[PDB]
């Protein structure tokens, strides 16, 4: 449903 | 029609634990725009990495990379809690256009990808193929990310918690724990759920007093 | 890329059963061309008809006609024994040309079918899906083809043979088989699979002797 | 493998 993105680098 | 223009791969971004998150479709009509809210991996994260995909392989790694960018601003929130719209906009001209608006900061980043970007027709047909044979393997790969993120909560909000709680957590207890956080780091880099459930369940025996003092 | 054209069905003929056989899968880039070599279902069969189908079900009549011809002159011979090549080549403005040549007697035909023809958008979304929600039927109805195919094989091979033997065939020999013939050719006009091959061992229980013959 | 064609009519 809801994903989630990583932090830069 | 015998005849249409399409997207020949779907067209996604990387989430959390290095997966394919798909926001177009493979063999969409063109034009075409699609829209879908992401947030953030960890607690107090101020800034979201858009790597843009094409691919139909679950495993980021093994989809073409056709850019990337990032949003920063983020305010600090729990993990989960910011609303990052992400949208893919492709035109008559096969030119996509890929944004991400923080709802709350109201910060807004953008790029063009050019019509001639990823795989070749050749590649397409590899990829399709590529996709087909690894099916069951993805479906393994999804299942082992979900674990491994779990873990990497529990990695993240445990140093949170130690280091808050500095001082008032006793040496024996700070010394099993930087070892467990240790091993469970160690465990993530590895395909085994079982493994890496097994550390979290470790890092938690030796957490009892952090977690009342945290509390 | 992050664009191409692709023909959005697959595209093929209908052969015997009434089965879709496809030269073209769906969502194949273009230009394309694609051969396969046919032949003729019975015996002495001097010409085919070449049915032209854009879809994804296993019912030939379940797909959209996009046309269709004769290819005639074909010098009568056993089942399987012409070479009928069935080429569908789509060219990039999206016309679709289809031709069929017996490589025996060097005849050949075809036809041109627009780029405009066919389903549209979305004909072409609900194609996707009846395909897929009668996934497991169409499936059930290849297999049953499959089988009357070869049970009406059985049928003329084995009238060929008893036809052939004449006199050296036990009339108690003939009868049992006149009669497994007479229950196959009834089973093959169902829709179950299981009594048509039923029929077919029941038939080639009686048919020991014919077959020594 | 080899695919048989009806007549025509």
């Amino acid at each position: 449903k809801l994903y989630a993105l990583p932090r830069p680098t | 029609v015998l005849l249409l223009d399409v997207t020949p791969l779907s067209l996604g971004i990387e989430t959390m634990g290095g997966v394919m998150t798909t926001l177009i479709a493979k063999n969409t009509t063109i034009p075409t725009k699609h829209s879908q809210v992401f947030s953030t991996a960890e607690d107090n994260q101020s800034a979201v990495t858009i790597h843009v995909l094409q691919g139909e392989r679950k495993r980021a790694a093994d989809n073409k990379s056709l850019g990337q960018f990032n949003l920063d601003g983020i305010n600090p929130a729990p993990r989960g809690m910011p609303q990052i719209e992400v949208t893919f906009d492709i035109d008559a001209d096969g030119i996509l256009h890929v944004s991400a608006k923080d709802k709350n900061s109201g910060k807004e980043q953008k790029i063009t990808i050019k019509a001639s970007s990823g795989l070749n027709e050749d590649e397409i047909q590899k990829m399709v193929r590529d996709a087909e044979a690894n099916a069951e393997a993805d479906r393994k790969f999804e299942e082992l990310v979900q674990t491994r993120n779990q873990g990497d909560h529990l990695l993240h909000s445990t140093r949170k918690q130690v280091e808050e709680a500095g001082d008032k957590l006793p040496a024996d207890d700070k010394t099993a724990i930087e070892s467990a956080l240790t091993a469970l780091e160690t465990a993530l880099k590895g395909e085994d759920k079982a493994a890496i459930e097994a550390k979290m369940q470790e890092l938690a025996q030796v957490s009892q007093k952090l977690m009342e003092i945290a509390q």
